[PDB]
């Protein structure tokens, strides 16, 4: 069959080395095999045993229950062949059914991304999923569509050798629900272009922690940390999101005439800043209020007079803690950003006592 | 060809024997040709030789008088290359446009496409044109080969 | 208010349709924040509100591309080299020419 | 040059209190879900005509 697949891999890669089962082949018998509407699963998968004009009889696959239902009821079932497709496009029954059918499928098996023609399909994992690795950019770095599995890197490849083949301004507009996902791909969309598009200067060094394994430029790295920094200053939980995006953001990347990064404008739109002073019930505030409070150094706490949790009336709810984070490190992380990004030792301190 | 030249043709035919009764192998009979300026793709060789197989290319031997006409049919051919043609070529793997194709990829073509070459073959002809990043100019790359 | 942030609003969408524009459509699994939950109507109703199903109509049945006759003659000219004759011709003619060869 | 533009929008949200705010957020996804409509179906089928 084909090249066998890594366990990392798999998040990417559908499982096509099985053998050829006869199985689903002689199951083709049942070609009035067709999608009936569920309460449970949305559409599940029903025989028609007969049709009676206007009204057809169909048998529950899964559960063995005949039933009567429409003709418009029943949507069309496609061939096992197209079981969990790259691309929505090459689907011969388009139905609500098999859409969310193969999105349903994928899901179930890591694979997160899904072409849909001329846009993508992104779920939320809710997981870490190890796809976003300094390994995965120079697999797709200048490879083909349908060389490689749909994925984030896949579409900023695109988007920047689509730019450089036309001469046409690209927007990369990420589209969803409040909680869907879209600031993490923003992110991915930005560390995939600070390491293919960027000016290079040497290989080295490494630490002795986790691989990001690589030395990016001098304005790279700024671009790289100006996302925590807005994160901090901007992001507050909600019931929907812990991390939601408070604000919204446009990023405009710019690019030589060779094709290298070169500078980089962020505009900002509508900030909630009437959380500020009161919060809904189960929410937090703007992150940097609960890093400040806890991870403040003993000399500085006094300098800058910070009370305790439950000591400012501008804290409702009390000292709601965050699932997956602690904000007391998070206070270092975001000191780290601003030292990196380029703010001065005293320049921080006066931010703070704001 | 003149016989002045001719002559400096019978001093490297002698400098291609290993042993000394005369004879150049049909193995070795395109990279004799090959030193006296020319270069024939394989199947123009191949051709002269009477499309012999692997085996007996290494048994079949020629001398210099059979060699000769060898020579003269394969130096004037119907074509021959340039500088104009081969960038572009090469120029399809530049990924941006920079002037320059990453050396894994020039490695990969020439192995994988057309008159097929050993690993070994194009390691020693890009080694030490490639940068610190890995690259390759082809313009120079291509003047590397052709000029001399 | 209002009217400042709407000024603001116009001036991104004025960028945006004056820029290519990829779609990277995010899609939220369910509310109860489950890694490994789907909750199959909450994701078929952002498939109908985003208009997928639509979007993916003109796929496989359209037309996306796009090719001048001008850029199509240079760069497939090689394919089809005895189609065009050694006279000067129609761009338009040209193209039809090396799609029939 | 050349540019690369990156939007990330607050999502469309509801809550128990939806305020102005929320209504400003809300109205811009609109505006996006608008803007896929535009693209993907209106000025594709004008440039066939």
């Amino acid at each position: 069959s084909q090249k066998p697949l890594s366990d990392d891999e798999k998040f990417l890669f559908v499982d096509k080395n099985f053998v050829n089962n006869p199985l689903a082949q002689a199951d083709w018998s049942a070609k009035k095999l067709v999608w009936v509407p569920s309460e449970k699963h949305g559409f599940e998968a029903a025989s028609i045993k007969e049709e009676k004009g206007d009204e057809v009889t169909v048998e529950l696959q899964e559960n063995g229950k005949k039933v009567t239902l429409s003709k418009d009821d029943i949507q069309k079932m496609n061939p096992p062949k197209f079981s969990k497709v790259e691309d929505m496009a090459e689907l011969t029954c388009l139905n609500e059914a098999s859409v969310l059918h193969n999105l349903r499928e994928r899901y179930f098996s890591g694979l997160i991304y899904t072409y849909s023609g001329l846009f993508c399909v992104v779920i939320n994992p809710y997981k870490q999923l190890p796809i976003y690795s300094e390994k995965i950019i120079d697999m797709y770095k200048g490879k083909k569509r349908h060389e490689m599995p749909p994925h984030i890197y896949a579409i900023a490849d695109t988007a920047y050798r689509s730019m450089l083949q036309d001469r046409e301004d690209q927007s990369i507009l990420c589209t969803g629900e409040s909680g869907a996902g879209k600031t993490e791909n923003t992110k991915k969309v930005i560390q995939y272009l600070a390491v293919v598009a960027s000016s290079h200067k040497g290989k080295k060094d490494t630490s002795i922690t986790q691989g990001p394994s690589f030395s990016y430029g001098e304005l790279e790295k700024q671009l790289l940390q100006a996302n925590p920094i807005l994160e901090a200053f901007g992001n507050a939980k909600t019931v929907k999101n812990d991390n939601s995006s408070r604000f919204g953001k446009f990023i405009r990347i710019n690019f030589d005439v060779t094709g290298y990064i070169v500078g980089a404008n962020i505009e900002t739109y509508l900030l909630e800043k009437s959380r500020a002073i009161r919060q809904a019930k189960d929410e937090r505030t703007f992150h940097i209020f609960y890093y400040l409070i806890a991870g403040a150094s003993e000399q500085m706490r006094n300098d800058l007079l910070l009370e305790g949790f439950n000591n400012y009336t501008f804290l409702s709810n009390g000292h709601v803690p965050i699932p997956a984070q602690q904000d007391d490190e998070m206070f270092q992380e975001t000191l780290e950003a601003m030292t990196i990004m380029g703010f001065t030792e005293e320049e921080q301190t006066s931010i703070l006592r704001v | 060809f003149s016989e002045e030249q001719t002559a400096e043709f019978k001093e490297a035919f002698q400098l291609f024997d290993r042993t000394g009764d005369g004879k150049i192998l049909y193995s070795q009979c395109g990279d004799v040709m090959r030193a006296l300026g020319q270069n024939p793709t394989n199947a123009e060789v191949m051709k002269v030789l009477g499309n012999p197989k692997s085996d007996e290319m290494n048994l079949k031997t020629l001398k210099f008088e059979q060699f000769l006409p060898m020579m003269q049919t394969i130096a004037k051919n119907k074509d021959q290359g340039c500088f104009e043609d081969y960038v572009e070529g090469l120029r399809v793997f530049d990924k941006e446009g920079n002037g320059t194709v990453m050396g894994a990829e020039i490695r990969h073509v020439l192995v994988t496409l057309g008159e097929k070459m050993t690993e070994e073959e194009v390691e020693q002809l890009v080694a030490g044109h490639e940068d610190s990043n890995g690259c390759i100019n082809y313009e120079e790359l291509v003047r590397m080969v052709l000029s001399g | 208010v209002g009217q400042l942030y709407k000024e603001q609003l116009t001036k991104l969408m004025t960028t945006l349709r004056n820029t290519n524009p990829n779609f990277v459509r995010c899609i939220i699994p369910n509310h109860e924040k489950r890694a490994g939950k789907l909750d199959a109507h909450l994701v078929l109703e952002q498939l109908r509100c985003n208009g997928v199903l639509e979007g993916i109509r003109i796929c496989r049945q359209g037309f996306p591309n796009r090719i001048v006759f001008q850029e199509f003659r240079q760069r497939y000219e090689i394919l089809a080299a005895n189609a065009i004759p050694k006279g000067f011709m129609d761009g338009k003619q040209a193209c039809i020419l090396m799609i029939k060869a | 040059a050349s540019f690369l533009g990156i939007l990330d929008i607050a999502g469309f949200e509801i809550f128990e209190i939806n305020s102005f705010e929320q209504l400003c957020i809300n109205y811009t996804n609109e505006k996006l879900q608008q803007l896929f409509n535009h693209t993907m179906f209106i000025l594709e089928q004008e440039e066939y005509q």
